[PDB]
């Protein structure tokens, strides 16, 4: 027999309390992808759901509709000058969420070779709503404000804040739709930021990590009372499945 | 700490443009419009603002049919006197309502509008 | 803002870290944004509405014809190609180049533009005002993409002001950045607005409104590494500008 998905091949780091947080164990987060334009820099992240399919954030695909102008980097830790076994597949087709939500699917013009450095992430059960203060991990090569790590794959363990709370006047003041979740320390300091978009918000559930979010937006980075907003993948697991089965 | 928000009073339009049978058609990212304290906010102006926002996400496609009976145009702030939090709330109507002051308590209160509106698409 | 002041958009600007290499702006969040058009032909240069009858631009945008009634400004636009209803297209009466030129000239609108929530001038800075290091500025303009592309829709691009001391620091530009020039962007790039955006505004936010702190004239590449863009420092010519309008 056999099995994978959500079970990384390296015990992930650990730093309680991307701007802030800490650099990750090289290869502890195998599903992380890095959107990079042809002969162009890394600008967003993504996460591998299938060897062929990558889940990202529709606004990263704002520039070109041409699949051809997008490239995917799988199995890395370094943003600049990756290891020799890092895979770099090219995009076949762009599938943005039809109603304009900030989520989309990238079909790889060639499937990603699964290795102990490349493993998909497990998808959530449809419509499941991540608890209130559940601690999840956000990862990616996004910017920061002159902090601890950088050209490396940083990570962060943030507590989920429920729409109920994050839509309060001090926080996001009702800008959070039911289709998005919040995660962060009201104190700020640690958070995702530009360049992380599309990346995963994985929440550990028993044995594997479940992809519970797609980095999408936020009012600044790591500013207090301003958590980060993520698309709730449980509200799109059926649609995602539809695109994959019929394409 | 300067990753900005509206400096003065603002209306914030976060509406899911669906069809009539409820089916979703457009989910335009929220957009905030500066409104002055003292002006009057009629059913008409709200729509000028719901359109103004649908276009920001799906430009010139779609048009509004029926906003939705629920006048979800409420504002919340902290009342330093009551020592509690107040959540005002107004109705979307042809007669409208005058934009309250609220500076007494809040520098930049957000008059949120969060409803599903029936759009048809041009 | 009350009625229609200046530097005060009537829709909140969609910010974005990041014209090319910047997100598409919310319709009419940059009311001062103008589009210069040839008599018959379309776009080629952008501009800033400095007053109801005055527009500031890049002088090299006027290479094609000295005559003032050869250009047409378009105000209240988002779509560069097709063009919607209320989108005032004023004809230009006179053209005033700036002496001791860097690249700026003033276009005088034969008819004062109609100030509405989609058309509003920009605020000028105070004389010799020096826009601080790290200040978040905004590059806005339709100009290019995959050549002519640009969604046809007005795009922006958020860029922080560098600092003429550091900008000139050998490893990128050598005192080629003068005191009358503004240096903004970054040393990594991937969002520097280039070409067809020439003359467009570089409005930096301050307290509650936007100020015309620079004019898109050049950069030296097209969004990239150690090469921050170089816009003409508008606070230097705020006097001249001011004195052109009071008289001309
Ligand atoms: C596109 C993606 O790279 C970034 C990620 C920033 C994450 N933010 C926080 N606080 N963790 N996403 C964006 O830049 C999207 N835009 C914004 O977050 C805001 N600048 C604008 C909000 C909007 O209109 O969507």
């Amino acid at each position: 027999p056999s099995f994978d998905c959500g079970k990384p091949q390296v015990e992930p780091k650990k730093c309680p309390g991307v701007v802030g947080g800490c650099v990750a164990h090289p290869h502890s987060w195998p599903w992380q992808v890095s959107l990079r334009t042809r002969f162009g820099m890394h600008f967003c992240g993504g996460t591998l759901i299938s060897p062929e399919w990558v889940l990202t954030a529709a606004h990263c695909l704002e520039k070109s509709p041409r699949p051809s102008s997008y490239k995917v980097i799988l199995g890395a830790h370094q943003e600049v000058n990756l290891e020799p076994h890092v895979q770099e597949i090219e995009v076949s087709r762009l599938f943005l969420e039809p109603t304009r939500k900030d989520i989309a699917l990238l079909k790889l013009s060639s499937p990603a070779v699964i290795t102990d450095k490349v493993i998909p992430a497990c998808l959530p059960s449809p419509n499941y709503v991540v608890a209130d203060r559940t601690e999840c991990f956000i990862t990616g090569w996004g910017e920061t404000q002159g902090t601890f790590g950088a050209g490396l794959l940083k990570e962060a363990q943030l507590p989920v804040i429920e729409n109920k709370v994050c839509n309060r006047y001090e926080f996001l003041n009702g800008r959070v739709q039911s289709t998005e979740l919040c995660a962060g320390h009201l104190a700020g300091g640690t958070d995702s930021c530009q360049g992380d978009s599309g990346g995963p918000l994985v929440c550990f559930e028993k044995d594997k990590y479940i992809l519970q979010g797609v980095t999408s937006w936020g009012l600044g980075c790591a500013r207090p009372n301003k958590p980060g907003v993520y698309v709730r993948v449980s509200r799109f697991v059926t649609w995602i499945e539809g695109v994959m089965r019929n394409n | 700490a300067s990753y900005f928000e509206p400096t003065g009073p603002y209306l914030m339009v976060n509406v899911t443009g669906v069809d009539s049978k409820g089916n979703e058609l457009l989910s335009p990212h929220y957009v905030e419009f500066p409104i002055k304290p003292g002006t009057t906010l009629t059913k008409e102006k709200i729509e000028y603002y719901v359109e103004w926002a649908l276009d920001a996400t799906a430009y010139k496609e779609f048009r509004v049919v029926e906003l939705d009976p629920s006048a979800k145009i409420e504002v919340t702030y902290y009342d330093k006197n009551k020592k509690k939090e107040e959540t005002k709330s107004f109705p979307i109507t042809e007669k409208g309502f005058v934009v309250p002051d609220l500076s007494e308590h809040i520098k930049n209160p957000g008059f949120n509008l969060i409803t599903k509106v029936v759009i048809e698409k041009k």
